[PDB]
RNA sequence: CGAUGUCGGCUCAUCACAUCCUGGGGCUGAAGUAGGUCCCAAGGGUAUGGCUGUUCGCCAUUUAAAGUGGUACGCGAGCUGGGUUUAGAACGUCGUGAGACAGUUCGGUCCCUAUCUGCCGUGGGCGCUGGAGAACUGAGGGGGGCUGCUCCUAGUACGAGAGGACCGGAGUGGACGCAUCACUGGUGUUCGGGUUGUCAUGCCAAUGGCACUGCCCGGUAGCUAAAUGCGGAAGAGAUAAGUGCUGAAAGCAUCUAAGCACGAAACUUGCCCCGAGAUGAGUUCUCCCUGACCCUUUAAGGGUCCUGAAGGAACGUUGAAGACGACGACGUUGAUAGGCCGGGUGUGUAAGCGCAGCGAUGCGUUGAGCUAACCGGUACUAAUGAACCGUGAGGCUUAACCU
RNA sequence: AAUUCCUUGUCGGGUAAGUUCCGACCUGCACGAAUGGCGUAAUGAUGGCCAGGCUGUCUCCACCCGAGACUCAGUGAAAU
RNA sequence: ACACAGGUGGUCAGGUAGAGAAUACCAAGGCGCUUGAGAGAACUCGGGUGAAGGAACUAGGCAAAAUGGUGCCGUAACUUC
RNA sequence: AGGACCGAACCGACUAAUGUUGAAAAAUUAGCGGAUGACUUGUGGCUGGGGGUGAAAGGCCAAUCAAACCGGGAGAUAGCU
């Protein structure tokens, strides 16, 4: 069994697991909402919530280490914004998570991922 | 560690690649090191010496691959897997002059002649 | 006679003059009060039951609260028997821990052993494998036979190869101790006791090494 | 192998007797817009507690 | 946790000196002989693992006869005694492990702190 | 003969005793010594290589001993295809030849997803006649049993010496087995670091992709052995071969006929694990439920209104628990996860900037930066809806106590 | 001897152990000179034997990474 | 026999690195292959790394493993030279 | 120069593994040989069954070859199941 591990070999290559997110909080600059696999919503929660932490400050070394997570020019611009320092306001829980049904093909679970500071 | 392996003389009786042929005292052993007495078989040796290849001795290591250890975070640990060759008939070191630091198993003194010979810790 | 109950927590160094790097576990001991004293009045029973520990005791059942109306309270975390033959332990929360005893070297331990599942071949009495490719192909660890032919008929109820691996009672004896005490009531055993950690387990006298 | 015998139905059945499906234990209602859901679901809008929160 | 780092210091020996490894140690065990206790010389190279809370490592390479025989330390245990830091230098990488079959006119040890 | 695949190996063994080792005895041409020989004895154990397809054998070196036989000469719907009978080919030989040879040599397709019985785990029903929540009794079952050597006794008894025990005591191994990651290591493609080629982020810088994991080095947790701790017990009871008392029939004698005593690794316990489906559904402990009505053939109910408890069920966060069921904790009465913060731990001296250097590069800022699985704390987030199920004081007979 | 039955022939070598191998010896059942004899550098997806190298082939097995198996939803065989 | 892991003849040959129609990385251009999603056990298949030992395996090193380039040094038995 | 080497295309098939109710009525995957020649490849033409054709295996001649296929003789005959 798996106990006292947080490795996760997902349902992707060991490659598309490190190679993944920057299309998944590639997203979540885009319109802070996402619709996915609800435990994979999960998986998820542990990438998107380090990097609002690291969104703290812009630097030199911080926006050069957002060249070290995704490396989308125009989104760290995004970055360092509100995109870090609003949810400032709290420690940790920067995206609620939030449950749902199925999927309408065969079945896969359905989720409603979004962060907790937009306009709510 | 383990029969065959290919063994060192720490004396100077003989030189280079020297065979276990028998873990003694009993079988199924995974072990063949320390202290121990283990059946030789000598097939190489030194060409200007008083014996040459083929022979069998006994030996007992004197330098072993997994070492020695006594549990205190101290596990003495030697490279070398050099032995010390002796009779068949009586035993007692062939050696007058052994090269290279000794165990700890015969510092437990089995056998009292092997390390008055031998220089080393 | 009685045992007290302690609970697993990790292995460390246990250090002597020496400074000698063995397993040893350092056994916490709440209080073990007594709960009930069994009779030779009320069946053939000779034993006690305790509680040790507290729990939430806003997650609790009526009837499991209605014999600490019959009783005192401490929230336990079970109700174990332990044997002992006479009475020198009595009904009232006596509390007792590890200070108790101190000469104590053969202790039976009944920690669960560590749960991984159940296992399958060459893991149930570790049979050797099979060869790889230098003389057998397609089998590794795939059991070979299991029987003979007309006679015996069948298969018998001997064997097993894939059963199921802890999670069920396992006791050790032995054990010496090197510290008693009532401070934190630490217990510094021989070492290797079963479990998987933070797993409640018995530390009573045994008659056998 | 293969069939020897043919299986009655009192071999298929009986395989069957455990099976199963869904149990409700009731569907669940919201205390905020009566919403007759599953507890921990979406409603239909994301309706829980005094909210629509992005709503649908 | 709760049951040790306040019941486990009681056998560290923490006033012991520091290095990055790749020394030139000179480390004064205790032989005892049964009847008396002695000094026993271990002048070697660090390769040293860093503290587990409780547990080291500072594996030495004698190099004894040409061959080194080799011994973990630990400084925990109390018959460890003493070891002196002498000269010290380091390699750039951090562990040695294999870094001590270089060898061959090998034992270059430099320092930066930087 | 409408198909029961040959041998050997491998794998897995299991059984019998005509017992090889260990255990107990008898006789001895048994001083001791190591034996000879026979009786009893299945608890447990019982070798690795060279050569050969050989099982087998021989040889070599071990061992406490390397037991024998049975189980379709055990086991191919479990493995191999080496021996071995296909078609190819060749030799020696026989034959007129074609061809042949229980002579020889080289090469030459091992299938089947399991319905059924049987096994190994694990669940689900329904029940033990009020409903629930717990703890055990022990009816029975299963697991477990090895042994050398050293030292002591004692160089004693014994022996003229040489040699060399008994009974008992202690120590240390070998093989086997159980537990455990603390130590010691291994791995460790969620980590850290270095690095070649090329492609890229407009470009410099700095970064990123690909190239078996691109290649390589280091390594935490976890899992794990080669690591580390522990284990085969003492002690009872009743016996075997055997040793006996007491003692007649048969004035003696006679261990046996009467009557009484011991006696082995065998046996029954003791040890360890399952264990009331033990339908013989046990006991012990605790808790909750003590409304009307109608319609009856009526200790059996049928139906209607009001209720439904304890507890359970589900739901959710999840677990050192897990194939799935199952088992465990917590759910705002909150540390159950995740996050968050701090710490540790592991790597090992960032980037940017300055300075030096022509550069390569070095140095300072700065032993910096980064960092999981770990540890301490923290409700930020996720633990929202109660729903649902479960009922309402216990059938009869007989006895005892109360009246 | 791809031939030798008797035959693990006998001796020598190599192995500690070499029923195989290599060199002799001749105990040639049942080799032999174009259905050619005896040699041969060179060659071989060739037979036999050995050595260095390398190693999970083995000692004695472990950990990791994918694709199944396993669980859920959609579709849905087979021999017999 | 299939919208079948197969077969099919001819013509064209960019860029970077490279001896090259090798091979790696990229173009232009064209594709992601007609069940999907989870848990992540045994066992299997397909890969990758292994302390110590090094052919003990086995009929047999079956297989893997290492070896591998350029220039230059240097090369024995034997020989049809 | 050469029935020359190495090695892609191309052509062939020596090993292993996986497959073996296959993706496949002989493939796929990793290896292996040949690769200016007794080479190879397209196209069309041309040899017929007691026959062809064969660097020979009694091999091949529409998954077939110790004398093809189709129709006729034919309801061959079957002391046999």
């Amino acid at each position: 069994m798996r106990h006292r591990k947080s490795g996760r070999q997902l349902n992707r290559n060991s490659s598309h697991r490190q190679a993944m997110f920057r299309n998944m909080a590639g997203s979540l600059v885009r319109h802070e909402i996402i619709k996915t696999t609800l435990p994979k919503a999960k998986e998820l929660r542990r990438v998107v919530e380090p990097l609002i932490t690291l969104a703290k400050t812009d630097s030199v070394a911080n926006r050069r280490l957002a060249f070290a997570r995704t490396r989308d020019n125009e989104i760290v611009a995004k970055l360092f914004n509100e995109l870090g320092p609003r949810f400032a306001s709290r420690a940790g829980g920067y995206t609620r998570i939030l449950k749902c049904g199925f999927r309408a093909g065969d079945n896969a679970p359905m989720a409603y991922i979004e962060l907790v500071d937009r306009s709510e | 560690i383990q029969e065959q392996t290919m063994l060192n003389v720490a004396d100077n009786s003989g030189a280079r690649r020297v065979m276990c042929i028998k873990v003694l005292g009993g079988s199924h052993r995974r072990y063949a090191g320390v202290g121990d007495i283990i059946k030789i078989t000598i097939k190489e040796a030194i060409p200007r010496g008083k014996v040459k290849k083929g022979d069998v001795l006994k030996a007992v290591v004197v330098r072993t691959k997994k070492g020695v250890r006594r549990p205190d975070g101290s596990v003495i640990r030697f490279d070398g897997n050099a032995c010390v060759l002796l009779n068949n008939n009586s035993e007692q070191p062939i050696g007058t002059r052994i090269f290279g630091p000794v165990t700890r198993e015969l510092r437990s003194e089995k056998f009292m002649k092997i390390i008055s010979l031998a220089p080393e810790v | 006679m009685i045992g007290l109950v302690g609970k697993k927590v990790g292995m460390t160094r246990i250090f002597t003059e020496d400074g000698v790097s063995i397993p040893v576990t350092v056994i916490e001991v709440e209080a073990n009060r007594v709960t009930q004293v069994k009779d030779l009045a009320n069946d053939g029973y000779r034993a006690i039951q305790v509680t040790t520990g507290a729990k939430k005791a806003n997650r609790v059942t009526k009837p499991e609260a209605g014999h600490f109306a019959k009783a005192g309270v401490e929230a336990g975390r079970g109700l174990w028997e332990f044997r002992l033959a006479e009475g020198e332990e009595f009904t009232v929360g006596q509390s007792i821990s590890v200070e108790l005893f101190a000469d104590v070297k053969k202790v039976d331990v009944t920690g669960t052993s560590k749960g991984k599942g159940f296992a399958g071949t060459v893991k149930r009495w570790n049979f050797r494998t099979q060869d790889a490719t230098h003389g057998n192909s397609l089998s590794h660890r795939v059991p070979g036979s299991i029987g003979q032919n007309q006679t015996p008929g069948k298969v018998f109820k001997g064997k097993k190869m894939a059963g199921q691996m802890g999670n069920e009672r396992v006791t050790v004896q032995s054990l010496d101790v090197v510290r008693v005490d009532a401070e934190r009531n630490l217990l510094l055993v021989k070492g290797a006791v079963p479990g998987a950690t933070g797993s409640d387990l018995i530390v009573k006298p045994a008659v056998k090494a | 192998a293969v069939q020897q015998n043919k299986p009655t139905r009192s071999k298929r059945g009986m395989r069957r007797s455990h099976d199963a499906l869904t149990a409700v234990t009731s569907l669940s209602v919201d205390k905020t817009s009566g919403e007759k859901h599953l507890r921990h679901h979406i409603t239909a809008d994301g309706y829980y507690r005094g909210r629509k929160v992005i709503a649908k | 946790s709760n049951i040790i780092k306040q019941l486990e210091q009681e056998q560290m020996k923490q006033d012991v000196p520091s290095f990055r490894p790749g020394d030139t140690v000179e480390v004064k065990v205790w032989v005892v002989e049964g009847s008396k206790k002695r000094l026993q010389a271990f002048e070697g190279v660090v390769i040293a693992i860093r503290n587990r809370g409780l547990h080291s490592a500072f594996t030495v390479r004698k190099i004894s006869n040409g061959e080194g025989v080799e011994r973990v330390f630990q400084t925990h245990s109390p018959v460890v005694d003493s070891i002196s830091v002498k000269r010290r230098g380091a390699v750039r990488k951090a562990k040695l492990y294999y870094l001590r079959e270089r060898t061959g006119k090998a034992a270059r040890i430099k320092e930066r702190l930087n």
